[PDB]
């Protein structure tokens, strides 16, 4: 289920981010020696943290978003979150001719685009494969003909079983919305509502 | 090339799909403006002397109009399109603000050789006329959020201001009796409402305008302004106490603002000749205050 | 950004000129925007130097056109210090406000043409101006 | 006694041991004053009235001269003393400021009979001059840290100002493109400096005067006004939109100040005749701001 | 790995330290006695702590600068950076000649330049071997005509052995970050990033 | 050592003490009984303690104080405060023909100045003895011919073997600085160095 | 040319005169103060000083011009003594009200040109203004 | 600064020997702050002269009796005797300046170096200029 947002909803521009705050979670044991050594140690996952703020909203502005919230919270579905400054369509083509060498574990994926795909992904933008909801930051970006060397941030959450293909533009945050069980937003005396946030984190 | 005068333009109201010509216009006034975002990213490593300005919005405009009376009383519509309620050619101002958001409408400033200056999502928020000893004239003030230039407009041929009231000297009553000594009756009228800023990370480069608005308040106020008499040696109907409720109206030969029940607070200037003025609001229980619009003949 | 297509030379005489345009291609999609340079293929530039404007003015001199570095978009306009002197004979003895060296000689601008890329004569005009002669010294 | 007359009166600035006697002066203001510390200690023992009152400072004066422009060029140099970088006759404004500390300079006030006023650790703050239709003039601001009273000072017998350039209309231009219907061309350049005050408790008892100041940031800024004209219905080169980026240049006989690339901003007003106004500053990543001095013939 | 900055990548003129906080941290074992006298007893190792703080950045920049940041947190190598305002070049050649005598140990060091250097290192700059990472600060300077004698604030962690080549230029701090369990951006409707800042922490 | 006043560096004017606060650091154990009588009991040493406050400091400013701080991390010196209010000169002369009889090991100091030293010091002045670095208030101070009556806030922290001689004027704080474990000094993007303060303690 | 970089130059009585320029090309773009000293090999200045600024006008004096240093980048422009004597007496006569000492002598330019073989005509102005002299006394 | 830079203004004071000492010093700035180095002055001789005008026929009032006090170091005098002080004072224009009265036009000077040396660069700069002022006096 998408958030909605000015893309799909542009009659209703209150329901716009009026600041996004992508926070980095990457909970770590970190230790310091008396010997001046900085040591670090890491179990749990990463995930990306979405806090959205809104204005004030008028009436209709409001219900359409309650309605929506509310029906996330009946069906127990998932938020979909999109991030406009993310969405710069670097690479072209079909994304399912692409193939990727199973048994990449680590933090790093090779593929070999095989010719189909135009142009090259910059460093510092969305990946995401098409089997697992995890979104990836690339963090390096090397190419030596076709193989592409990608190398992301969080490190791989599955094992690549050669049928996963690259998702580089139309990516969605599979967040859940935090802070649900007290959610309110108070109403004025002028009718319009105000102290709506949406604190999501990314649920996959 | 083509220079702009001021004399040599039309003001067209358009509302409803129709164009209302404001004829027997006095004077206006009107600016636009864009906002910028100006940073100065001054580093230990490069103190710069450049900034980084980028333009994103278009700051709000502020029109003003000074209008003539009429005898077609067109310029009523600005009471009507600030939210007071019609009934034949009386305007009602309601116990409760109808509508949470203003009566939206576009407006035109034409000017020769098809130059246009196009204002939009303008909204009535201030309406005030001075019954003085010289021509009454009311000056409305509008807000718009997005101007524009355009090629082609609305000239409105057929609704237009007819030919101006004559002069007619003013005066105020308490039920029928008369208040001695007037000087300048000067009444206002607002409607409060205020831009709801909904600029977003989906309008970063680009021109954001603001669009919609909420009414925060409407009320009826007038200031009245006499000269200090006494009639009687220990006056009960005229001093300077206050006057909790008590039945006004501000009547001419073509308007009559009338108060059902009216708190007056009264003020004594020690000047040349004493004067005192008013502070006439609406009390809280009044019945709708009145403003009628009488063309020729009552 | 818009147009400004009108820029006015000053050649030197007794000296040759020789101008380096770097043709390029700017688009302000992206914030940092693109420096993708054109690729000169199929073009030509012509352009000559006539006083005034009407109909039937004589011609001053005519632009010698150079392609050089198509892959990187780069051409050179020039012409000939005999060029120059003929362009230097027919200037105005009226001195320009600003500078008491220049005198204004003629107009002039260089149009840009594709010769059947795609079966199209796609001839659009690059830029335009005044010629300035600037007196000389050394000679 | 001895009276002091401004029209009496010879201003030298002594920068490197040289004195550069400012003639073609119009008019210069300038004030002296000191601060106090005065708080009154009521209490309930001797609910006093005389305060405690202590001068301990003396607060930094502000001197405006206005100076008009002259065959020589020496005014060029407050220009040099206030940051700009020097090529042959033209001024750049730099990229970033080169040091944290202004460039400091002292200042006479010459009067007759031996008497003087010395401002010291001065330095140039504001630079301003208009280019409109009456004789160009530059009022420059500089702010001292400590003035004095002295006997013998320096004047500037040769280093001195010539003749007062001749009037030219001034005209602005895109890259060649002229742009029609100037008004008035305003120019401002400031070194906007802040006075670090470290009074401490070992000038207790003593006057202290400012030393030392820090160069907060500095900037090139025009405001340009023209009439609204239009060529063309729907035109695109004279419109209200901003211009992000676009070659300008301020031209005059002897003076040219260019901006290699500029952020426009619009306003328009619905005056008499309508009049646009712009707001030119650098872009971020413009070329240095150029400003030559033409004395004659360019 | 290098901390990008406006030296690196001048095409970045948003990346930059908007102000800089360089902290002394030496642990103590200070114990103040009844009798007036204040014991303290040095046992833990020092380390300089750097405090970063970035002026308004815009979404290219931000995404080089976590580009770069998140393969500092992938490949989980050191941060360096360099301090700018400790950047004046006073030493001019080449110290490959200059030989620091085996077997110092303690603030004080003497090292021969063999008549090769030119600019004297006045108190307050920087300091480095060029072997261990450790960053030092010159206190004062004391020089016999080539021998210099230079004391630095921090004893020397390891004695010299010989070979260690003084650094008077370009001196970078091999530092860890202390921000990456919750590293959060906040975009504004304006279009920037505001308020990234780093604390970061010399290790070793 | 010296700490760097404008006295000795007036160069660096920013180096001045822009607010002293001279602390009355004399913990006791005080204990209020029911029956209104407050009893306070008194066994650790009393020691004065000094906060000092800087403006904004210029680089050269800024180096030299701390090029003068690191100097004393270094060699663990003691800094030396000296506070321009407490240098009025009353008693002048020779201080060595002034005899302090031994075994005075109350509040109090009884010398025979021996005709030597002119004028008389006067009550909340400075005094100090020459074999002690601890830095005494006269409370009191009682002048019968040539003996002088000094009435000292502090218990005397020595008994005087009658070598002591009493110093009045160009007295110094043996202080040590505190918050040292942590001490920084954040550079702004103007070039001045912002939020520096020195927290003193009196190690005799 | 550059006709906003005009400079007048001023040479002193009674002294030889003395000007040095240096060509140094630059490109900021990798980094600030990326500048690389112009090879001055095979290149010859020349120019010449006349009383107005018009044909026919009188010429005054002519450059002793010079490459100081060759692949360094360092040329000079400069005239002997009785050079500056000629341009004195032939010197007009306007003295300012506040600028006694300097008079009008004429206008200058000087041409760098190119006479490397494999090349053609390289002629370019880099100089342009006017010559005035500043009176002496001490002779 | 095409001419602003050379040029200073003297008051020799009557009925005194007036001396001016130079230190001439080779001062780096745009290569690094902060950078200066004395000029050594061998064979770098020095002449002046003071005249009342600027015209062809002028009076020669006096000149300079320069002097190089150090060889190196850069230190240079130029120094003119109580004669000649008192020939300009005598020779001096009658009107006197209203800021200070005590101070009256003399005439022009100008300072030339000459650092004729075996190496062929002889080579000549004028580096002093200005206007000489005469300072009275009363002591006698």
């Amino acid at each position: 289920m998408r958030l909605p947002d000015p893309y799909t909803n542009p009659e209703y521009p209150g329901l716009g981010f009026e600041s996004v705050n992508l926070v980095d979670n990457d909970p770590m044991i970190r230790d310091e020696l008396p010997n001046g050594k900085v040591k670090e140690v890491k179990i749990s996952a990463q995930y990306w943290g979405i806090n959205i703020s809104y204005p004030e909203l008028f009436p209709d502005e409001y219900a359409f978003l309650d309605s929506r919230l509310l029906e996330y919270k009946r069906t127990g579905d998932y938020l979909d979150v999109l991030l406009p400054q993310y969405e710069a369509f670097r690479v072209r083509g079909d994304t399912k001719s692409v193939t990727i060498p199973a048994g990449q574990k680590g933090s790093q994926i090779i593929l070999n685009t095989n010719g189909t795909l135009t142009g090259q992904p910059k460093a510092g933008d969305l990946f995401k494969l098409s089997t697992h909801p995890k979104v990836y930051k690339i963090t390096n970006f090397s190419s030596s003909g076709n193989v592409w060397n990608i190398s992301l941030y969080p490190d791989l959450f599955i094992t690549t079983t050669g049928s996963e293909k690259p998702v580089f533009n139309g990516i969605l945050f599979r967040t859940k919305l935090m802070n649900g069980d007290s959610f309110g937003s108070t109403l004025n005396n002028n009718g319009t509502y105000s102290g709506i946030s949406l604190s999501l984190r990314e649920s996959l | 090339m083509f220079y702009s005068l001021m004399r040599e333009s039309k003001i067209v109201i358009e509302y409803d799909g129709r164009g209302y010509h404001f004829d027997a216009l006095s004077n206006y006034d009107a600016s636009t403006s864009f906002q910028e975002f100006k940073t100065l990213r001054r580093t230990i490593h490069n103190r710069t002397n450049y900034a980084d300005s980028i333009i994103n919005a278009q700051d709000p405009s502020s029109i003003s109009l000074a209008i003539n009376f009429s005898t077609t009383l067109i310029e009523s519509n600005f009471f009507d399109w600030m939210g007071f309620t019609r009934e034949g050619n009386s305007l009602f101002l309601p116990r409760n603000t109808p509508n949470i958001e203003p009566i939206m409408f576009n407006m035109y400033i034409i000017n020769h050789n098809n130059s246009c200056i196009y204002f939009e999502n303008c909204y009535v928020s201030t309406v005030d006329f001075s019954l003085d000893k010289s021509i009454p004239i009311l000056n409305v003030g509008i807000e718009s959020g997005k101007f524009s230039e355009v090629s082609t407009f609305r000239d409105g041929y057929t609704i237009t201001q007819g030919e101006v009231l004559p002069y007619s000297a003013p005066a105020v009553y308490t039920n029928s009796s008369p208040l001695p000594a007037l000087i300048s009756a000067s009444m206002s009228f607002q409607q409060q409402c205020s831009w709801r800023e909904d600029r977003n990370i989906f309008d970063i480069n680009k021109i954001y305008t603001n669009k919609r608005a909420y009414v925060n308040e409407m009320n009826a106020s007038a200031t009245l302004a006499f000269y200090y008499v006494k009639r009687l040696v220990g006056d009960k109907f005229l001093n300077l106490d206050p006057e909790t409720r008590t039945p006004l109206i501000i009547k001419n030969k073509y308007v009559s603002i009338t108060f059902p029940l009216a708190r007056i607070s009264k003020r004594l200037n020690f000047s040349d000749l004493y004067q005192v003025e008013y502070d006439v609001i609406p009390t809280a229980d009044s019945d709708p205050v009145e403003i009628n619009f009488f063309g020729e003949r009552k | 950004s818009t147009e400004n297509r009108v820029i006015d030379l000053v050649v030197d005489e007794n000296v040759p000129y020789g101008l380096l345009m770097q043709f390029m291609d700017v688009d302000d999609s992206v914030y940092p925007s693109t420096s993708k340079p054109v690729d000169l293929t199929d073009f030509s530039l012509r352009g000559s130097i006539k006083s005034s404007l009407e109909d039937g003015a004589e011609t001053v001199a005519s632009f010698t056109t150079a392609i050089v570095d198509a892959a990187q978009g780069v051409a050179s306009i020039s012409l000939p210090v005999s060029a120059v002197t003929t362009i230097a004979s027919k200037a105005s003895k009226e001195r320009d406000r600003y500078n008491p060296r220049q005198r204004l000689a003629g107009y002039y601008d260089v149009i840009i043409t594709r010769t059947a890329v795609g079966s199209a004569a796609s001839s659009f005009r690059i830029m335009e101006g005044k010629v300035y002669i600037s007196d000389g010294v050394t000679q």
